[PDB]
RNA sequence: AAACUUGAGUGCAGAAGAGGAAAGUGGAAUUCCAUGUGUAGCGGUGAAAUGCGCAGAGAUAUGGAGGAACACCAGUGGCGAAGGCGACUUUCUGGUCUGUAACUGACGCUGAUGUGCGAAAGCGUGGGGAUCAAACAGGAUUAGAUACCCUGGUAGUCCACGCCGUAAACGAUGAGUGCUAAGUGUUAGGGGGUGCCCCUUAGUGCUGCAGCUAACGCAUUAAGCACUCCGCCUGGGGAGU
């Protein structure tokens, strides 16, 4: 029904052993009360074509996040504003 | 108080008032934006003092010095409107106190030491 | 107390609009994705005093 | 918080007592008492100078720290005692190089917390440094009035203090009975305010409980004989008969003041009490 | 029971909603005073103003101050139940809607759980009482007015914390109908395809004609007539006692 597209940026500089409990969070807060995603990834090394803070890198993780209770994007966008471990995120609506 | 005006020009984003005094406190003129009658947000942008201030520094006929010792204070769009209307009015801009109401609560108690 | 832009400023605007200067494309920006988000703001709040061509 | 009492007789009937949550040991240090010989308002002379104190519980002396001038070190809490010779409550603090006493335990404080002394010192709950190096608009307690004399100033439960300014040659401060007055800013000052807060909504209820604080019974000077007190004399209940109540050692006891003039500190004071 | 449909379910793509700004550095005020629209300036009357030393006394362009902090984005907004947000500003919180049906298929009572929700004085008012303001000093008539007006002037208006309940909640005006005129606006978002022909209509403002109603009056949302329990006038009274 309501379907989103987030497509969050962690920090550039943080341990992978962190990291993995960093996308728990994340995919704890998009996976809960049901998953219903797609199909998940992980991209790496990579240059973003726009700048946001100034920053060197930056792992990714975007993967397509179909809900029906509306709870899978509303902790992510306040992750991404309060805390310091998202930049760049996303709030697509589209199907 | 002839040949002499300490005026205090306020610089804001709503209802910028900058009228022309004596030495001591006594106004010697009333023109600006309660005079003027513009509810546009225009009251308080660069025409807006150089036009309330007009007929302020022109209608005084008593004061009007070559000094005015502008005292602008807090921050607003045309706070170098109002240094100049006074210089473009028919006197002169030169005694200039630059101090908003932005206190920093830096006080100091006894010396006698470091 | 964050970066926001506020309701005087009248060439903040039409920035990355079209001729017309209807709704525009995700793929015409390159700042960040909360920047999008100040850029319907500009749209909704300057189509009520018609000071936006709805369609030019 | 505050527990009431079921009213199984009459002198329980609105009796209430303090529900001690925050302390957490029952036990006090064995090399930080000290005996206490209770003079019982009694002077050097044996003559009795002070009245309305009796006997009561026994009690046990607890050195506190009142200087804190253990700069450079660090300290973490211990636990949160109670003291029957104070109304706030003492927090064992256990430094590193010896020095392991007691101090004034503040409002927010748990066990666990670190806690810091000294101009290069950070603004958190429990740390003492400098009037000077105190921000304006903090609120303090625990403030001396001597350079290194220790506190004497909002040492009560629930007593606070509040940074206002440094006039020339003091600092302004606000204290608890709404007087400001100018203070040096070389002595130091804990921050945060003292814990016990609902320690003034505490009801005796029995006339028995305030004998075991030390309080003996009042008697009223209107009801004692006229070479006794100033209104004794008087067949039945008669009033005053004089301009103003005054005290059993004739003195007028009702808006006159007392404070002495000419005083050394009389120039620090700003406003006076509200 | 075998069965598919959109028109409604989340609202399928929409836009203003940020379901929601309490707000530190903040600068603009009736008060003292640094020291000024600084001494007749303001709180200031249907006629009727009270206020600011008598052994020592306000006026606010400011400045060293703001409140229950905040003028504009608060819109015939989405309104989901009587219920529309800020000195820009952040939260998605069930959720309600018009053109559209992706998915199974199957169609009622403003509804027995009317949580007793429910402006209002009183309720958990934490805090509360300041330009002020009932009363109060008062000022005022004419053949008639402690009223009201205004005024120094207590209360009186204020925040989370069981909770708080009559209304012009119904403009004295609640209830499932349609159809023999067109639309169907609102805040601003949408096609046939270029907005020229279309866009039934709903959340909302409703537009009169067949037929009723004694009449008044209900009609693209009649009380004609084909779809629910309800339902009110009973002696005027007495009686809301």
């Amino acid at each position: 029904m309501r379907t989103y597209e987030v497509m969050y940026i962690v920090r550039p500089n943080i341990e992978e052993d962190a990291k993995k409990a960093l996308v728990e969070r994340f995919n704890g807060i998009l996976a809960t009360e049901g998953a219903e995603v797609l199909e998940a990834k992980d991209w790496g090394k990579r240059r973003l074509a726009y700048e946001i803070n100034d920053f060197k890198d930056g792992f990714y993780n975007i993967v397509r996040v179909k809900s029906d209770n509306n709870k899978a994007t509303d902790e992510f966008q306040r992750l991404a504003k309060i805390s310091d471990d998202i930049i760049r995120y996303m709030v697509i609506r589209e199907d | 108080n002839i040949e002499n005006g300490v005026a205090h020009i306020r610089s804001t984003f709503n209802n910028t008032i900058v009228t022309i005094t004596d030495e001591f406190g006594n106004a010697l003129s009333w023109s600006s934006a309660g005079a003027l009658g513009f509810k546009g947000s225009k009251k308080s942008t660069p025409f807006a003092a150089q036009m309330a201030s007009e007929t302020a520094s022109k209608s005084a006929m008593e004061h009007g010095l070559k000094t005015v010792e502008v005292t602008v204070k807090g921050p607003g769009p045309g706070r170098e409107s109002a240094i100049r209307a006074l210089q473009s009015a028919g006197l002169e801009v030169t005694a200039i106190r630059d101090v908003t109401p932005v206190p920093h609560n830096g006080c100091r108690p006894p010396k006698r030491r470091r | 107390g964050i970066t926001h832009i506020d309701y005087k400023d009248t060439e903040l605007l039409k920035r990355f609009i079209s001729e017309r200067g209807k709704i525009l494309p995700r793929r015409v920006t390159g700042t960040s994705a909360k920047y999008q988000r100040m850029l319907t703001t500009a749209i909704k709040r300057s189509r009520h005093m018609a000071l936006l061509p709805y369609v030019k | 918080a505050i527990k009431k009492y079921k009213p199984i007789t009459n002198g329980r009937r609105n009796m209430t007592s303090l529900d001690f949550a925050e302390i957490t040991k029952t036990t006090p240090e064995k090399s930080l008492l000290k005996p206490l010989p209770k003079k019982a308002g009694r002077n050097n002379q044996g003559k009795l100078t002070v009245r309305h104190h009796g006997g009561g519980h026994k009690r046990q002396y607890r050195v506190i720290d009142f200087k804190r001038n253990k700069d450079g070190i660090n300290a973490k809490v211990d636990s949160i005692q109670y003291d029957p010779n104070r109304s706030a409550n003492i927090a064992l603090v256990v430094y590193a190089d010896g020095e392991k006493r007691y101090i004034i335990a503040p409002k927010g404080l748990e066990v666990g917390q670190i806690v810091e002394s000294g101009a290069e010192a950070d603004i958190k709950v429990g740390n003492a440094l400098p009037l000077q190096n105190i921000p304006v608009g903090t609120v303090v307690h625990n403030i001396e009035l001597k350079p290194g004399k220790g506190g004497q100033i909002a040492r009560s439960a629930g007593a606070s203090a509040q940074v206002l300014g440094k006039e020339g040659k003091y600092v302004l401060i606000r204290l608890r009975s709404g007087e400001v007055r100018m203070i040096l800013s070389t002595c130091r000052a804990t921050i945060g305010q003292v814990g016990n807060l609902q320690h003034e909504l505490v009801n005796v209820g029995k006339a028995g409980r305030s004998r075991w604080k030390g309080i003996r019974p009042t008697v009223r000077g209107s009801v004692m004989n006229p070479n006794d007190h100033p209104h004794g004399g008087g067949e039945g209940r008669a009033p005053i008969g004089r301009p103003s109540p005054m005290s059993p050692w004739g003195k007028p006891t009702l808006g006159k003041k007392t404070r002495r003039g000419k005083k050394s500190s009389d120039k620090l004071i700003v406003r006076g009490r509200k």
